[PDB]
């Protein structure tokens, strides 16, 4: 109750910075959202109480509190105040750490020298093109691994963990090197390894906005010249890749081109390429067009107008794609679509975290593994992190009780987003977990330990997946690799002495030929994420700014 | 006269399908279709069947279309794959009945001599057990007019003639050897209790609007069969059940105070093992 | 901190209890699949049993076993069977394909 | 270019026929034509099966009978589903039931008559609930030589795929493709229904064998228990003598919880339903 | 009279049937010829003791007033099944 | 003191915490010995024979007394060594 509340933060003397840890600390033992905005609203205009003015105030209530007139208001203040140099807090915030639908209502409530660095920040493409100077100055590469890790490929991981690795470590490098040392190589192409081999050139282009159409002025949709249209269709999914989060025309571009009379050959890559770019945008013609590529009947590029349907529609509460996605799903003949169905209905409600009760009871009401697999993703995001019981204990009972593992699967990377906050308790639950007696569950378990513990600088992970790589099961030594490379981003020998004992092992567990590839399937992959940058980049589930960075996390689920 | 058949569950997905035929290709509506078996005895095996392409007309029940080649033709194709399981009745989906039933079997009685129809269940909601068996019945009255072929309830059971659950057992992934007595218990409760509902709504029908059948033939002996025991004074089976109860109490204080004493000494043995060999 | 420290002590033993709960359906479940185990055990088996006869065992529950068919072979067999059993060349019985030693019986002939 | 990760959608019923004829017909092996739809590429969907005239054949591929398909096709289309062949059933209910010659002629022979026809053999004497045994192939041919073979255009259904002795030693046209039951609930309701219905005392008020039962079982009860008793005279292991301790002092208890168990419950269902 | 004493003395035999008390037995023993009722009569009280019988045609006051124990029976053999099973309620498990 | 004495002693209940660590040593030992029956089904195929060796030679190969049957060079595994036959 704030009256107790309002005495003691217009209190007498001690540091005013109390409040200010307060604040997350107070989000620390919050439960709900009914005092949640009540003190996140008043701690800002007590600190505007107060004589000092504050910036961490408004860099929190942003995104938590989302206002789009205050920001407003001391933006002005902002222009009057007149000091871009104090202003860096609440402008590149804005511009680091908001939603994405709220950063359009707020580019929309903000615009009513910093006359016009108030679009620049906004755009702030600044940090975008230095990062990208960053991508292409830095490198550390491993050539050695990657001819002895070319010795197995196939249609396989190899083809496209290659252009991974040099492309994490790479995020735009603008420059060939796998075109360039070879083409039989890269000869190697069927529809995969097709759609990859056009795919890939905007794999290793992230960024590098403007240079995008004349880049792959090679990859216009007329340009490919080939008996087969993946060739021609994972590029203008590598025009998607490129165009992510900020396009302009070639949003609608891409979109015209999926209109340009063409069906499912184009669609093949571009549907997807179309729904990664108006990624949250909350259109409008993207989901008309995307209702007939929902009945084409077709699920090759069914399952890109569910995904890309839910990308286009993220955190929506859309009275017609949920009910109009939801109504698709029972009478498909396929269930496949039920898995690009399962991942859009999952994203299109995100982090509600009370509203989506009644979809999530009325999907595992059903009887369908992959359509309660598709509620326990669903309740992965609207659950991230608000463990009130309520999205655990029957989370929980489906999790461990149920007799089909792929929606226990499922569950156990659901586990992993709902326990970011706190990856303490987490050995103390997910090496319990370990205890699993089935193929799936065990995999999903090196999976819970792989996306809940990324940064963490955990060594008992390790030790739970050195006897989960002991294991007959191939592609659980494989989730020992790939969960362990996520063990070993960002960290150092110095942080934990595994480090360079698994960068040695993979490649001397790949020198083994008469290992299954399944077993090192993504043993390249595990390579890649091990540098992913080079340690230069880092996942981002859950920021330092204190809010949750959405497309990451849209990333690793439907990864 | 036919104590049980053999309801091999084959021949209940073949009706299954065929119904889901009926409903997707149309609105034709009562599953109808030619039952086989082989006669052994007074018991019997269905396993083998098909429906038989036929309508009936709204009004005038009697109306049916049995084509001799896609029956008798067939007849002789199925006769070089299995002569055992012969032409031996037939069905007809719909709770109740229709006017054409009678008639339908009788005609098919040159076939088999003791033909059947079954009124199938196309919607499993049933408390017990569904489809169930009815033969050829001379059954009219002790008026004893022109016989009525009304044909009875010909008992029968689910029988299982072999396994096969190579699959079948592969289908369920549900359950497992219950080693369930409260599962019985509701289930035979909330049915006979149920069934008495509908015998005092069909009784108050009876004295209401209830015709002459009202205590046709039975219903009276019905009374009897429950005047069994017609509070009963059971005290000879009082004292009788308390010695019952004086060995029922035994069996219970020997036999779980063994149990107790059992659990006690090897699960405290592996106790204290564990326990202070530990440290 | 009384106003944080003390009352962060609930921020985690929550879902504490939650997978102590989850522990007591979890051994409801491996309970389920272990009777599902131990019926799968002896259901198929000990109708056609075979009989040969052991000659010598390598490890454990494993042994080298002369037939009567024909053909001595060196087979696994039913581990519950006590280890101090299998010295003899009594009256084994197996599976006729799989040729999986269940028990060994006594008298014969 | 058909090399996927490919799928079969059976029909359960057909599944029924299969070990129908198999499970009691002649000790030989059996052999027929499907009755499906070549629906897709990456899988395929299966629903009729018709049962095969007895005439001496084999995996032979010249097994034709004109006249009996013809009949059996008209009846089916004055039937409900006029849906066509397209591909072939059989079975091995002899010998170790894996592809054999006429196998390796008959699927060549007709997959260029159809255009997959995928391989379906099943013996049903090696399992009655243990296994499945059931076989089912999509052949390869000599022209498919051109590039390094590894179709997993999606992965884990190849690579759960992952987990036969001349078979395996016939990989070379023989690579297997993932199967799966249909979604049965239109059924498998009344799969389980009618079932546990019926296997389950039918209408349920029978037994409530509750005396002849228990007299015969703590009868025995009391000569059981007395070995297992004599455990502890084994447990006599003081010093240092036990291995295993005989783990068999249960066994017995669970047996006697039913039996008390039962007892109490009929005990019960005396006063309740009498009166 | 569907209640008890069910080993009815023969008085009500010997008043109302215009028999004797050397006649009863005869009475029921041709009974037992008969074969719709087979009482175990004692003969220490000279009681005629009432076992099964054969019991009507028609009681159509009683087909509608048999509710006292067709429904008795409904609802208290399923009200006691509640109870059974209320208080083994929670090892349903 | 006044409200900071009872979700120590809740900690303190965490016993219950190592009774739940208990039963998961339970569970692990019941998992893993259906573990153990699991791998039965290895046990439906093959209680491979003992096949002679007059002796061993290079080229992977030996010359085994095929008991029931005469002597045929047959292919070896990839486990021991060939001065080990
Ligand atoms: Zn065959």
């Amino acid at each position: 109750r704030l009256d107790v509340f309002e005495k003691t933060i217009l209190e007498s003397n001690d540091v005013p910075g109390m409040l200010a840890y307060s604040l997350k600390l107070c989000m620390s033992l919050m439960q709900n959202k009914q005092f949640r905005n009540k003190v996140l609203r008043v701690l800002v205009k007590i600190y505007m109480n107060l004589e000092k003015p504050d910036f961490i105030n408004v860099c929190q209530c942003l995104i938590f509190l989302d206002d789009p007139q205050a920001v407003s208001d001391i933006l002005e203040k902002l222009v009057k105040e007149d000091n871009l140099l104090m202003a860096y807090q609440i402008c590149f915030d804005l511009y680091e750490s908001a939603s994405q639908q709220f950063l359009s209502s707020v580019i929309q409530n903000l615009r009513t020298d910093q006359t016009l660095k108030m679009i620049k920040i906004l755009s702030g493409e600044m940090a975008i093109e230095l990062h990208l100077q960053f991508l292409i100055r830095n490198n550390n590469t491993d050539l050695m691994i990657l001819k002895n890790t070319k010795d197995a490929v196939r249609n396989s991981v190899c083809h496209t963990a290659t252009v991974i690795a040099n492309s994490f470590m790479h995020c735009g490098t603008t420059s060939d090197q796998f075109l360039r040392d070879n083409l039989e190589w890269l000869a190697r192409a069927t529809n995969w390894a097709k759609f990859t081999a056009t795919a890939s050139l905007g794999v290793i282009h992230k960024g590098h906005e403007k240079e995008a159409l004349q880049l792959m002025a090679t990859y216009l949709p007329k340009d490919t010249s080939p008996g087969s249209a993946y060739q021609e269709g994972g590029g203008l999914y590598a025009l998607g890749l490129i165009h992510a989060n900020h396009g302009g025309d070639i949003i609608d571009y891409l979109l015209n081109q999926l209109k340009n009379a063409s069906n499912d050959i184009v669609r093949h890559g571009g549907s997807l390429g179309l729904g990664l770019a108006a990624m949250g945008t909350a259109r409008q013609d993207v989901y008309d067009l995307l209702k007939t590529n929902l009945y084409q009947d077709d699920a090759v590029t069914g399952e890109a107008a569910g995904l890309a349907l839910g990308l286009v529609m993220l955190g929506s509460k859309n009275a017609q794609a949920i009910e109009d996605m939801v109504g698709y799903a029972q009478e498909t003949q396929h269930e496949k679509i039920l898995r690009g169905l399962a991942v859009g209905i999952a994203l299109v409600m995100y982090g509600r975290m009370e509203e989506a009760d009644a979809l999530i009871e009325s999907l595992c009401r059903d009887k369908d593994p992959i359509l309660r697999r598709s509620g326990m993703y669903t309740v992965a995001m609207a659950y991230c992190g608000s463990g009130n019981n309520k999205a655990i204990r029957r989370l929980l009972h489906v999790a461990v009780s149920d007799v089909n593992d792929d929606v226990r699967r499922a569950a156990v990377e659901s586990l992993g987003f709902i326990l970011f906050r706190t990856p303490e308790q987490c050995p103390s639950v997910v090496s319990l977990l370990s205890e699993s007696y089935n193929p799936h569950v065990r995999y999903g378990a090196a999976m819970a330990l792989g996306i809940c513990c990324a940064g963490t600088g955990n060594k008992e992970a390790i030790n739970l997946l050195e006897p989960m790589t002991n294991d007959p099961v191939n592609y659980v030594r494989q989730g020992a690799l790939i969960a362990s490379a996520l063990i070993m981003i960002q960290q150092t020998e110095i942080t934990c002495p595994k480090v360079n004992q698994f960068r040695q092992l993979y490649s001397k567990v790949i020198n083994d030929k008469h290992d299954d590839v399944m077993a090192k399937f993504g043993a390249i992959l595990a390579q890649g994420i091990l540098d992913a940058g080079g340690h230069n980049v880092t996942i981002s589930l859950q920021s330092r700014t204190g809010h949750t960075h959405m497309p990451s996390v849209v990333g690793v689920l439907v990864f | 006269a036919v104590q049980k058949v053999v309801v091999h569950p084959l021949v209940l997905l073949s009706v299954v399908d065929h119904f889901n035929r009926i409903g997707k290709v149309g609105n034709q509506k009562r599953v109808v279709g030619v039952l086989l078996g082989s006669w052994q005895k007074k018991v019997l095996d269905v396993s083998n069947s098909f429906a038989v392409p036929f309508d009936e007309d709204d009004k005038d029940d009697s109306v049916w279309f049995l084509d001799h080649d896609y029956l008798e033709n067939m007849y002789g194709m199925f006769k070089k794959v299995n002569a055992r399981e012969r032409i031996v009745g037939w069905y007809h989906t719909g709770p109740k009945l229709h006017k054409n039933d009678i008639a339908i079997n009788e005609l098919m009685k040159r076939y088999c001599p003791n033909s059947v129809l079954v009124i199938i269940d196309v919607k499993p909601k049933d408390l017990g057990l569904p489809t169930e068996a009815y033969i050829s019945v001379e059954e009219v009255h002790d008026d004893g007019t022109p016989t009525s072929k009304t044909f009875e309830h010909v008992t029968s059971e689910i029988g299982a003639e072999e396994a096969e659950e190579v699959g079948v057992e592969h289908l369920l992934r549900d359950i497992k050897d219950t080693t369930s007595q409260r599962i019985t218990n509701q289930v035979h409760g909330l049915k006979g209790l149920n069934s008495k509902l509908l015998d005092i709504r069909s009784y108050l029908e009876k004295v209401a609007t209830g015709k002459l059948p009202i205590n046709h033939q039975i219903i009276y002996q019905l009374q009897d069969v429950f005047n069994l025991l017609p509070l009963q004074e059971f005290v000879k089976a009082f004292y009788l059940k308390t010695n019952d109860q004086m060995v029922v109490v035994y069996l219970a204080s020997l036999i779980r105070s063994v149990v107790a004493l059992h659990n006690l000494i090897n699960n405290k043995i592996a106790n204290r093992d564990a326990e202070k060999k530990e440290g | 901190d009384l106003y944080s420290r003390y009352k962060k002590l609930q921020q985690e033993l929550e879902f504490l209890e939650v997978q102590e709960e989850y522990i007591k359906d979890e051994q409801k479940n491996l309970k389920k699949e272990f009777l599902h185990a131990q019926e799968e055990v002896k259901r198929i088996q000990s109708i056609p049993l075979v009989i040969g006869q052991f000659l010598e065992a390598v490890d454990q529950n494993t042994a080298i076993v002369g037939s009567t068919t024909g053909s001595n072979y060196y087979v696994r067999i039913l581990s519950t069977i006590d280890r101090e059993l299998l010295k003899p060349n009594a009256s084994v019985a197996l599976h006729k394909h799989s040729n999986a030693l269940v028990d060994v019986l006594p008298p014969e002939a | 270019a058909v090399d996927t990760a490919e799928q079969v959608y059976i029909s359960s019923l057909a599944l029924l026929k299969m070990l129908k004829h198999g499970r009691a017909g002649v000790p030989m092996e059996v052999m027929g034509l499907m009755l499906g739809e070549f629906v897709d590429d990456y899988t395929v969907r299966v629903i009729d099966v018709f049962a095969m005239p007895q005439s001496g054949t084999g995996v032979s591929v010249e097994a034709v009978d004109p006249v009996f398909q013809a009949k059996m096709l008209d009846m089916l289309k004055q039937t409900g589903r006029p849906e066509m062949v397209v591909g072939w059933y059989h079975s091995h209910p002899g010998f170790g039931c894996w592809l054999s010659g006429v196998d390796i002629n008959t699927q060549q022979s007709f997959e260029a008559l159809s255009e997959r026809a995928v391989a379906v053999v099943v013996d049903p004497i090696q399992s009655v609930k243990g296994k499945v045994v059931i076989d089912a192939f999509r052949l390869i041919n000599a022209n498919m030589m051109v590039l390094g073979h590894e179709p997993r255009q999606t992965t884990s259904n190849l690579g759960h795929l992952n987990k036969q002795a001349l078979i395996h030693g016939l990989n070379r046209h023989y690579y297997s493709i993932t199967i799966n039951y249909r979604k049965n609930e239109l059924e498998q309701k009344m799969l389980l229904n009618l079932h546990k219905k019926s296997w389950m005392e039918g209408l349920t008020l029978q037994d409530y064998v509750v005396k002849e039962m228990l007299e015969l079982a703590k009868n025995y009860n009391k000569a059981v228990e007395e070995e297992d008793k004599m455990t502890p005279e084994q447990l006599a292991i003081k010093n240092v003598g036990k291995q295993d301790p005989k783990r068999h002092l249960e066994e017995h208890v669970d047996v006697l919880m039913t039996s008390n168990i039962v007892q109490c419950l009929a005990a019960m269902l005396d006063t309740v339903v009498f009166k | 009279r569907p209640a008890n004493h069910r080993q009815l003395t023969f008085e009500e035999i010997a008043k109302s049937a215009k028999i004797t008390v050397n006649e009863v037995e005869l009475l029921v023993m041709k009974a037992l010829s008969v074969g719709l009722v087979k009482g175990s009569i004692d003969e220490v009280d000279k009681r005629v003791h009432m076992t099964w019988v054969q019991p009507r045609v028609l009681d159509l006051q009683q087909i509608k007033g048999m509710k006292d124990r067709l429904e008795f029976w409904c609802t208290d053999v399923k009200s006691m099944e509640m109870l059974v099973e209320h208080q083994a309620h929670d090892i349903l498990t | 003191y006044l409200s900071k004495i009872e979700e120590l002693q809740l900690i303190v209940n965490d016993k219950s915490q190592n009774l739940r660590r208990l039963q998961a040593q339970r569970n692990e030992l019941n998992a893993k010995v259906r573990l153990l029956r699991e791998e039965l089904q290895l046990l439906q195929e093959q209680g491979s024979y003992v096949g002679e060796v007059v002796r061993a030679m290079d080229k992977k190969k030996v010359l085994v007394k095929v008991h029931p049957e005469g002597k045929f060079v047959v292919d070896v595994d990839k486990n021991i060594d060939i001065n080990d036959v």
